[PDB]
């Protein structure tokens, strides 16, 4: 089938929120434009995510029926989607299509940014993996809202009620991935699928930032609550 | 108090 009334206001909305976020160019403008040192990196990195976890907040609060659950669950939520939020936002900046040779320019300048040699290839090898699905915007923002809404997280103490959230998106996503890719019966389980991926990013992310080539490792409060560094 | 930045943001 096609997307419903409520299907398409729900879509729209998602949207409205997804745009919300810092656009794409305004990140890789200032990675292009001039190389900086590993200390220069991590700080841009740090005020980046802070902006994007304020974001993400925003835009979780707005997600339909959000507001309605456990305020423990709500904070379980939030903190146990984070990282791979961000990754995944990571993910789509990455894959954006720039003039000739500037994504070799811009994946020369994230791989030499202080980040550990252990880190690049699994990073590398997930944004490769999404690039390779031609999602559209609102197969990211759709995703995102999914990754948020999972109830097979830790410390949910209400599950059902996360599941009931989460299907109607997942229903959403599934009608426009039969649409918009006829030629893959795969590509809603693909997408799905890279989800596992993410999760692993969760593991070793405070490693991955206490590993940066830098002699100090400073966060800010909200990154220390989230990120639990420091 | 462990996640209160977090919370208050959800509430504000
Ligand atoms: C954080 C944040 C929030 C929202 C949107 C994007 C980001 N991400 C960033 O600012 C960092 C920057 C940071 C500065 C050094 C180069 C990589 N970043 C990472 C990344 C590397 C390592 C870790 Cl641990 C996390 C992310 N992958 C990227 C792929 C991209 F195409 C891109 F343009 C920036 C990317």
């Amino acid at each position: 089938m096609e997307l419903t009334p409520d299907q398409q206001t729900l879509l729209h909305f998602i949207m409205d929120s997804y745009n919300k976020q810092r656009m794409p160019q305004e990140i890789t403008n200032k990675i292009l434009k001039e190389a900086f040192s590993a200390e220069e990196n991590f700080l841009i990195l740090t005020e980046m995510a802070t902006n994007h976890v304020q974001v993400l907040v925003e835009f979780t609060k707005k997600l339909p029926g959000f507001q309605t659950l456990d305020h423990e669950d709500q904070i379980a939520l939030l903190k146990g989607s984070a990282v791979e939020a961000m990754f995944l936002r990571s993910a789509e900046i990455f894959n954006k299509k720039l003039p000739s040779g500037h994504s070799d320019l811009l994946e020369a300048r994230i791989r030499n940014s202080g980040i550990s040699d252990e880190y690049i290839t699994p990073m590398f090898s997930f944004y490769k993996s999404i690039g390779e699905l031609k999602m559209t915007q609102e197969e990211y923002a759709l995703l995102t809202a999914i990754v948020i809404l999972s109830p097979d997280r830790q410390y949910i103490k209400d599950r059902e009620a996360v599941e009931k959230l989460q299907e109607p998106l997942l229903d959403v996503l599934q009608k426009l991935c039969k649409i918009h890719q006829p030629e893959n019966p795969q590509h809603f389980a693909c997408l799905l699928g890279r989800l596992t991926e993410l999760r692993t990013f969760n593991h070793h992310h405070a490693e991955m930032l206490m590993s940066w080539r830098v002699n100090d490792h400073k966060f800010t409060p909200l990154l220390c609550e989230i990120w639990d560094v420091q | 108090k462990d996640h209160q930045l977090l919370r208050y943001l959800l509430d504000k």
